[PDB]
C-alpha cells in the first residue's frame, strides 16, 4: 500500500541546485526498501538516478554521482534528491519509486531478490531556465446554445500566459472527472504557456449543478478556483 | 551490441501476438523487468524477475530471456497495450547502476479512424474587460494523429494572432490538439463572426461564434 508524491520547485536557475522531497504514505521509509529517483527529459527515455536506504546507504548513476545527494527524514517519512550545478539537461520530469530489497551480483547469496521499481510517483516538472515565474491569468469558457449539441454541453477554463509549466486543472475539486479533458498546453510566441480544459456534461445539468475548475500553478504557487456559469445576459 | 538496445518502434494487428526484445551484456545472468508507459503518464512495471507478472496486469503479458536478450510478449494485443515498453537491468560492473532500454513504441494496428470533434469558445466577458480576446477552438477524437487548421474573420482568411498545438495522444489512443485566436476586444465586437476551419484527412469541420 506504499504510494509516493513528489514535490519541487519547478523553475531552477541555471548552475542552481534542485531540491525535490517524495512523500512516503502507506508504509515506512525505515522499512527495508530502496527509495529511488529517475527522470525523463522531454521526448526522450527513462534515466535512474540513484537509490537509498534507511539505514543511509546510497548507490548513484555514476554520470551524475559528482552532482547528486539523495538524503531520507525519518521523522517525516520522506526522502529526497539534490542536483547541483543544473544545466538544461536536467529539465525533465522526475519520478520517485520504490524498488524491494534486491541482490543482483553474483556474489549474492540467492537469487531470487529481483531488482525492479513497482511503485512510482506521479512526477514532478522541472524546468531549467533563467527566465521569470509567471502564474496564469484564469477565465471561463461559458456554456452556451452554441457549445451544445444535443444532450451535451461542453463548458471550460481557459488558462492563460504562464510559466513555467505545468498547471494542472480539476472540476469541482475532484468531484468531477467524468467527460473531463484538460489539452497540453501551447507554447506562444512569447515564450508563455496557455491551455484549456473542457468539460462535457449533460445539457439538463447547467442550471442545477455548480461548475468550478480547480487551475494549480505550483511553480508560482498560485492557485485559481473559477466558476463556469451559463452565459445567460 | 554490449548496451542494453531495442528496436524504437513495432507494430501489432489488434488480438495478434508481438514480441520486444531486448539485448546487452548485462542482461546475461540478470533477471530482467519491463516498463509499459503512455504519454503524459508515468511508467507502470509490467514484468520483473524476467517472467513475473505484478498483481493487477493482465495474463496477456509475459517475458521470457536466455543469455544476452530478453523478452516481454503481449498475446493477443489490445488497443489499450499501444504504449511505449522499456527492459531494465543493472550492470555487471562497478556497484551495479541501473540502466534502462532505450524504449520500444508499440502501435496497434486496426483502431477506428475517426474525424475531429471541434468545439470553439468566444472570447469572455472577463478577458474582453480586461482588455483582451481569445477565441479557442479545441479539437479531439481524431484519428489518424493529423490535422491542420485556419482561421476566418468574416469570410475573410486571418492568420495574425494564431497559436495552434501538435497533436497529442488521448487515453483512447485518439489525437487531440487545440488552436488560439489572439484579438483586440474592438476587433472582436465590430465583426460579424469568427471560424475555426479543422481539416483531417481530406475533410473539413468548421464552427464559427458571433459577438453577443
Amino acid at each position: 500500500q506504499v504510494q509516493l508524491q513528489e514535490s519541487g520547485p519547478g523553475l531552477v536557475k541555471p548552475s542552481g541546485t534542485l531540491s525535490l522531497t517524495c512523500a512516503v504514505s502507506g508504509g515506512s521509509i525505515s522499512s527495508s526498501n530502496w527509495w529511488s529517483w529517475v527522470r525523463q527529459p522531454p521526448g526522450k527515455g527513462l534515466e535512474w538516478i540513484g537509490e537509498i536506504s534507511h539505514g543511509g546507504y546510497t548507490n548513484y548513476n555514476p554520470s551524475l554521482k559528482s552532482r547528486v545527494t539523495i538524503s531520507v527524514d525519518k521523522s517525516k517519512n520522506q526522502f529526497s534528491l539534490k542536483l547541483s550545478s543544473v544545466t538544461a539537461a536536467d529539465t525533465a520530469v522526475y519520478y520517485c519509486a520504490r524498488a524491494p530489497p534486491y541482490c543482483t551480483s553474483a556474489s549474492c547469496p540467492d537469487d531470487y531478490y529481483y531488482y525492479y521499481m513497482d511503485v512510482w510517483g506521479k512526477g514532478t516538472t522541472v524546468t531549467v531556465s533563467g527566465a521569470s515565474t509567471k502564474g496564469p491569468s484564469v477565465f471561463p469558457l461559458a456554456p452556451s446554445s452554441k457549445s451544445t449539441s444535443g444532450g451535451t454541453a461542453a463548458l471550460g477554463c481557459l488558462v492563460k500566459d504562464y510559466f513555467p509549466e505545468p498547471v494542472t486543472v480539476s472540476w469541482n475539486s475532484g468531484a468531477l472527472t467524468s467527460g473531463v479533458h484538460t489539452f497540453p498546453a501551447v507554447l506562444q510566441s512569447s515564450g508563455l504557456y496557455s491551455l484549456s480544459s473542457v468539460v462535457t456534461v449533460p445539457s439538463s445539468s447547467l442550471g442545477t449543478q455548480t461548475y468550478i475548475c480547480n487551475v494549480n500553478h505550483k511553480p508560482s504557487n498560485t492557485k485559481v478556483d473559477k466558476r463556469v456559469e451559463p452565459k445567460s445576459c | 551490441s554490449s548496451e542494453l538496445t531495442q528496436d524504437p518502434a513495432v507494430s501489432v494487428a489488434l488480438g495478434q501476438t508481438v514480441r520486444i526484445t531486448c539485448q546487452g551484456d548485462s542482461l546475461r545472468g540478470y533477471y530482467a523487468s519491463w516498463y509499459q508507459q503512455k504519454p503524459g503518464q508515468a511508467p507502470v512495471l509490467v514484468i520483473y524477475g524476467k517472467n513475473n507478472r505484478p498483481s493487477g496486469i493482465p495474463d496477456r503479458f509475459s517475458g521470457s530471456s536466455s543469455g544476452n536478450t530478453a523478452s516481454l510478449t503481449i498475446t493477443g494485443a489490445q488497443a489499450e497495450d499501444e504504449a511505449d515498453y522499456y527492459c531494465n537491468s543493472r550492470d555487471s560492473s562497478g556497484n551495479h547502476p541501473v540502466v534502462f532500454g532505450g524504449g520500444t513504441k508499440l502501435t496497434v494496428l486496426g483502431q477506428p479512424k475517426g474525424a475531429p470533434s471541434v468545439t470553439l469558445f468566444p472570447p469572455s466577458s472577463e478577458e474582453l474587460q480586461a482588455n483582451k480576446a481569445t477565441l479557442v477552438c479545441l479539437i479531439s477524437d481524431f484519428y489518424p494523429g493529423a490535422v491542420t487548421v485556419a482561421w476566418k474573420a468574416d469570410s475573410s482568411p486571418v492568420k495574425a494572432g494564431v497559436e495552434t498545438t501538435t497533436p497529442s495522444k488521448q487515453s483512447n489512443n485518439k489525437y487531440a490538439a487545440s488552436s488560439y485566436l489572439s484579438l483586440t476586444p474592438e476587433q472582436w465586437k465590430s465583426h460579424r463572426s469568427y471560424s475555426c476551419q479543422v481539416t483531417h484527412e481530406g475533410s473539413t469541420v468548421e464552427k464559427t461564434v458571433a459577438p453577443t
